[PDB]
């Protein structure tokens, strides 16, 4: 109760910072066709629609 | 891997609303946002001299 | 592609951060007739060119 | 804004120093009539341009 203390003390959250560092680069931003500039409107007002 | 899974999901919900087009289009696929770490100043001065 | 005259299309898969799904979105809208598009291809340092 | 042909009104709000408020501001008074605010809008580096 006096080591299992410090052994609490000593647990840091790395792996949940690797999962986080790697979340926070993931990002979709469009919903393009082949050879199209334009974001497909069913596709995208769908993924928009659902937030 | 993940925008194969969400060209999937959008295939999907193109088919649940209709959209018989956007259901059977799997050339269509997701773009994601850059994620290149690279200052501001060489970026647009690079794709500026492009 | 100024001095040896490389053909440009081709050294555009080349440049980093530019996928050849983007290259043929380039290659089909390179020669919109929208104003903004015209302008952008003729664009000179001080503003629009061309037409 | 000068290669890529960027909007300058868009690009205004990306400079640090300044905020949404002075950029509309600038927006309101970026025509007026008088005659300093005409002068620097033709401002030449050998003094004042225009008519």
């Amino acid at each position: 109760r006096e080591k299992r203390a410090l052994l609490k003390l000593a647990k840091t959250p790395w792996l949940g910072l690797v999962v986080t560092h790697f979340t926070q680069a993931l990002f979709v931003d469009g919903y393009r066709a082949e050879g199209s500039k334009e974001n497909a409107k069913g596709p995208w007002q769908t993924w928009n629609a659902n937030k | 891997t993940f925008g194969a899974a969400h060209n999937q999901v959008l295939r999907l919900a193109a088919h649940v609303e209709g959209d018989t087009e956007g259901a059977r289009d799997f050339t269509a696929s997701v773009s994601w946002q850059d994620t290149s770490v690279r200052s501001l100043a060489q970026a647009v001065d690079a794709y500026g001299k492009a | 592609a100024t001095m040896l005259g490389m053909p440009k299309e081709f050294l555009w898969g080349l440049i980093p951060g530019i996928t050849k799904t983007d290259v043929e979105a380039m290659r089909q809208h390179f020669n919109d007739d929208d104003e903004m598009t015209q302008m952008l291809l003729w664009w000179t340092p001080n503003g629009p060119g061309g037409e």
